[PDB]
């Protein structure tokens, strides 16, 4: 399963996740790929902000869903 | 149930407009079969503009009515809108919506397709023959120069919006957020960079430039990496059909205009019908069915392109109705007041019909926001 990670300043991602997977996953493999460190990035998905400790399920973020990913300063 | 907007007024003032402006002779168009874009676009851009407001004489090679001046239309236009071609590229998915392909830069001549594109719809307007565009309703609101507004974004980019929603609902300032007035673009593995403001690295406040922000977030993501095709496109417009004479009607005339009526088959339509905390036996879901069996095509046409964003129906029915995520049954869903007026999401199908208190009450409100609205 793929999901994009998108931002508004334009630049954008593909990420391979597991329905499974929790937020804090998914923003360990962005700071993986990208060099963010996790306490930094905000994410949201169909205008509801996503909290670690949820699943990926939770939300029902499928194939192709498109979350955007907000950095903190 | 009826209502007139003077569609039948406008219609007939467009129509006499194009025929007291048609000139003598007939242009001739030479094409094969399997080389009709490429025949159409060399002998349509070889002829001046008002040359295209003569009678049509088209030639397939080879065979032996206008009549096949039809079939052209037809062929024509599903060939140079199929996005084999890197000028239109599919919406979301698919949902027989086409919208301008910014990657069209893979061909060095596409402004010059994107012009002869232009010319050919306006043909097709000016002849009184019917495209099957793709066209969204915002596009065709860009033709008529009209402003496009946030909901018209929900219906080009829905996880575009709805960030641009969050961002408006939400304290920026208390989640920490680091954002400028500034945004990039990929295009064909080219980032290009565009200042929304001058010297836009400069920083997005809870307020109140992030209203500002997200209305230029807005225009922006419109024509984004599509301004050059866009105005090619329009200008080819121009030069056939003056885009003035269109200000008669609103965009969803227009694409009435263009693409010609269809018969809505009620059974069909509410078969293939699905709610959100309603039933079939809601009695707001038995006034809405009642409403569109009383109402002629026109305002039914009208209801489609409110909820769907088009007139124009899939084959296969409303069983194949597409929503820019994949497949999706035109939905109702039941939201609000009975003193709210009635939604649409066309990107879902969706109608959120709040739950009136009489058919009269619905009726009324109804008609009025697919009559008066998007």
């Amino acid at each position: 399963m793929h999901i994009f990670v998108k931002t508004l300043r334009g630049w954008s991602i593909t990420l391979e996740v597991e329905p499974s997977d929790t937020i804090e996953n998914v923003k360990a493999k962005i700071q993986d790929k990208e060099g963010i460190p996790p306490d930094q990035q905000i994410l949201i998905f169909a205008r509801k902000k996503l909290e670690d400790g949820r699943t990926l399920s939770d939300y029902n973020i499928q194939e192709k869903s498109s979350l955007y990913l907000f950095l903190r300063l | 149930i009826a209502y007139e907007r003077g569609f039948r007024w406008k219609l007939a003032h467009f129509r006499y407009l194009c025929q007291s402006n048609a000139l003598p002779s007939h242009v001739k168009i030479n094409v094969s079969r399997q080389t009709l874009f490429e025949d159409s676009f060399q002998q349509i851009m070889a002829l001046k503009p008002y040359d295209l407001r003569r009678r049509l004489y088209v030639i397939f090679r080879g065979e032996e009515y206008g009549g096949l001046a039809r079939e052209w239309f037809f062929l024509l236009s599903h060939e140079v809108l199929n996005p084999m071609y890197c000028l239109f590229e599919y919406a979301g998915k698919n949902n027989y919506c086409l919208q301008i392909n910014p990657a069209s830069t893979i061909n060095p001549d596409h402004l010059s397709y994107f012009c002869f594109i232009g010319r050919f719809i306006a043909m097709a307007l000016f002849h009184g023959k019917f495209i099957d565009t793709g066209f969204s309703l915002p596009f065709y609101k860009r033709m008529l120069s009209k402003k496009l507004t946030i909901k018209d974004l929900e219906s080009i980019d829905t996880e575009f919006y709805n960030s641009l929603i969050w961002i408006r609902d939400n304290n920026i300032e208390e989640c920490g957020l680091e954002m400028y007035f500034s945004v990039d673009m990929e295009i064909l593995g080219k980032v290009t960079s565009h200042d929304l403001k001058l010297g836009g690295s400069n920083i997005l406040v809870t307020e109140e430039n992030k209203d500002e922000y997200i209305g230029l977030m807005t225009e922006w993501r419109f024509s984004r990496g599509v301004q050059e095709q866009t105005k090619a496109f329009l200008d080819g417009f121009n030069e056939v059909v003056p885009l003035q004479w269109l200000q008669y009607f609103d965009e969803k005339e227009l694409e009435v205009m263009l693409c010609g009526m269809q018969e809505v088959d009620l059974a069909d339509w509410q078969r293939n019908t699905v709610y959100r905390h309603y039933t079939r036996n809601s009695k707001q879901i038995i006034w809405f069915w009642q409403f569109v069996k009383e109402t002629d095509n026109e305002v039914r046409m009208r209801l489609l392109q409110f909820v769907t964003g088009t007139c124009r129906l899939p084959l296969g029915g409303f069983a194949e109705l597409m929503g820019s995520n994949g497949p999706q049954k035109f939905c109702i869903e039941k939201v609000g007041k009975d003193t709210w007026l009635p939604r649409s999401h066309t990107c879902f199908n969706r109608l959120d019909l709040p739950p009136y208190k009489s058919y009269e009450q619905l009726k009324e409100k109804l008609l009025f926001a697919i009559e008066e609205t998007e």
